[PDB]
RNA sequence: GUGGGAGAGGGUGGUGGAAUUCCCGGAGUAGCGGUGAAAUGCGCAGAUACCGGGAGGAACGCCGAUGGCGAAGGCAGCCACCUGGUCCACCCGUGACGCUGAGGCGCGAAAGCGUGGGGAGCAAACCGGAUUAGAUACCCGGGUAGUCCACGCCCUAAACGAUGCGCGCUAGGUCUCUGGGUCUCCUGGGGGCCGAAGCUAACGCGUUAAGCGCGCCGCCUGGGGAGUACGGCCGCAAGGC
């Protein structure tokens, strides 16, 4: 077990019953590879600085989970398989370092 | 026969010739011009004189789409850019905005011999 | 990698008393330790050369403690060695 | 000309999500400032940097960037 | 041992954007390109310049440093896994377990070889255009091996600090990377620059010795002939020792 971060960005083009749907596929990726969900920030709607996809918006989703270290490249992959799905970034979790004190 | 209105003008200027492209709010050509399209043909189309003389070419070739406006994007670093810049703006197309916007890579491509 | 509690089951498995972090008996354990890590990384990733290199140098160590054991206390040598079924 | 450090609170450099202070480390462009104008540390701008390379590739900060006026 | 740290150290898999090339579509004429000047070349089967879409390969701008890591060769987009070395603090454990190292084994830039992939840009050979007295070159237009991946060979170099490894000992100053500290500054570990004593033919070196010493390895003994010949060993070959 380790502590990382989800980050998932996807069509904000999306309807509520579909982006409904393609988080209840990652609920079920998450939990299906191991992982434990410690919190969830949901920012959807954000203004990306380039086009994605022909898309100049994002709907950002971030979780911070602790799973087995074996698995989490297979886990970004299944994340990454859906077509609705536009990116994903894992982070292994880093004490906030600080600065200007 | 357009009457494009506004719209917005290239300065592609390399050293060894400028050349001008204007085009629609959509960026699709309306008319374009260079060194060559003008009596120049060796070294002297990459002169600034004939970059001037490009400019007001295309400008004129534009106004006569009955263009008032023009954005002004810029790409190359070539003798007479600044040239090409300057009678673009006393061509009397009104010059919005003028942006560089001259391409470089993050490092993908060996160049020639010439540019290492 | 080798976490804290596997090292620590090494060592206090491996202790000559209580307390024994540093013996010849837990050194050549814990050698033995990374050099089977070691050697199973290199089975798949045949072609990192610079770790190897490390796995050499551990083995290195780890004869060089061994052939003072045996030097010093034979016994203790054909204990350890039984035990970690090296040689 | 100040730095940018010189005008900021206390915030977290390891934090690729905060877009608002980020923007402040670029150019006019896209492109990560000098430590001069950034006026952090070695250790500072060497993390400031992947956190932005980060913001970049999670699509919250630009590559790059056309320069106005010229 | 415990607890902290910095890092282009290595290996595997992913993935990101810029650019080049090509293809598709739109709009759009008469040139583009290129040079000292040109020409070859490309363009009316519509090029160049411009917008949109796609395919593909290679390399990672800024950060970037006079910086960092590695035993060397060498290593820089980002992410995860796998993994090497190393530094500091605490002063906890073993109790001389140490140093060096002929031979052996392993690693070893580029080019090169074999089998199979891949092939955008570059580009030996080559094919053309110029220049020239000639031009077998420099400049220009193309372009194959190669450059890239896998597996296997090759073992070279200005493989350079032209400085073998380890330990102790001999003023300082100044800049820097990275730990700890009662964080002005002190104290470790690296990277630089000036310099004490001393060394050096001189240049220069000077706590990162080329100083003072000890240990062990490699190596030298005028130039050319010649890294040749002969022999042996290695190599598919080129060729190497
Ligand atoms: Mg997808
Ligand atoms: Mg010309
Ligand atoms: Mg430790
Ligand atoms: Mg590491
Ligand atoms: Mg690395
Ligand atoms: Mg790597
Ligand atoms: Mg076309
Ligand atoms: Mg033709
Ligand atoms: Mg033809
Ligand atoms: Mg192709
Ligand atoms: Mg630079
Ligand atoms: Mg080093
Ligand atoms: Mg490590
Ligand atoms: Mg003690
Ligand atoms: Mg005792
Ligand atoms: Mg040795
Ligand atoms: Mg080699
Ligand atoms: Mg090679
Ligand atoms: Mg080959
Ligand atoms: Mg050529
Ligand atoms: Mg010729
Ligand atoms: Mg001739
Ligand atoms: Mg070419
Ligand atoms: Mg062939
Ligand atoms: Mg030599
Ligand atoms: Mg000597
Ligand atoms: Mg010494
Ligand atoms: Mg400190
Ligand atoms: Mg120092
Ligand atoms: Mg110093
Ligand atoms: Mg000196
Ligand atoms: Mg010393
Ligand atoms: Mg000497
Ligand atoms: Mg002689
Ligand atoms: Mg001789
Ligand atoms: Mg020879
Ligand atoms: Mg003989
Ligand atoms: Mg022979
Ligand atoms: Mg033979
Ligand atoms: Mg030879």
């Amino acid at each position: 077990m380790r502590r990382y971060e989800v980050n998932i960005v996807l069509n904000p083009n999306l309807d509520q019953s579909q982006l409904a749907l393609e988080k209840e596929i990652i609920q079920r990726a998450l939990e299906n590879y191991g992982a434990r969900v410690e919190k969830v920030e949901e920012l959807g709607l954000r203004r990306l600085a380039y086009p994605i996809a022909k898309d100049p918006q994002g709907y950002f989703l971030w979780y911070q989970v602790e799973m087995p270290e074996d698995r989490v490249n297979d886990l970004a992959r299944e994340l990454r398989i859906r077509d609705n799905v536009r990116r994903v970034m894992v982070v292994k979790s880093q004490e906030p370092f600080l600065a200007n004190a | 026969k357009r009457q494009v209105a506004s719209g917005r003008a290239y300065i592609h200027a390399s050293y060894n010739n400028t050349i001008v492209t204007i085009t629609d709010p959509d960026g699709n050509p309306i008319t374009w011009s260079s060194g060559g399209v003008i009596g120049y043909k060796g070294s002297r189309k990459g002169t600034p004189y004939a970059a001037q003389l490009a400019a007001l070419d295309a400008a004129k070739k534009a106004m006569a789409y009955g263009m008032q406006s023009v954005d002004v994007i810029v790409r190359g670093t070539g003798a007479g850019r600044e040239q090409a810049i300057r009678a673009l703006q006393a061509s009397g197309l009104q010059v919005k905005s003028i942006v560089d916007d001259t391409p470089v890579p993050h490092n993908g491509c060996r160049p020639k011999k010439k540019f290492r | 990698p080798i976490t804290k509690e596997e090292k620590q089951k090494v060592i206090q498995e491996f202790a000559r008393f209580p307390g024994d972090t540093g013996s010849t008996e837990v050194q050549v354990a814990l050698l033995t330790l990374r050099i089977n890590r070691l050697s199973e990384h290199l089975k798949v990733h045949k072609k990192d050369h610079h770790s190897h290199r490390g796995l050499l140098m551990m083995v290195g160590q780890r004869r060089r403690l061994l052939r003072y054991l045996q030097r010093e206390d034979p016994e203790r040598y054909r204990a350890l060695i039984e035990k970690l079924g090296i040689r | 000309k100040a730095k940018v450090k010189a005008t900021l609170g206390e915030f977290d450099l390891r934090d690729y999500r905060n877009v608002e202070v980020l923007k402040r480390f670029l150019s006019e462009t896209g492109k990560i400032l000098p430590r001069r104008r950034t006026g952090l540390s070695a250790k500072e701008q060497r993390i400031l940097a992947k956190t932005i390379k980060r913001a970049r590739i999670l699509g919250l900060l630009p590559f790059t960037e056309k320069l106005v006026r010229k």
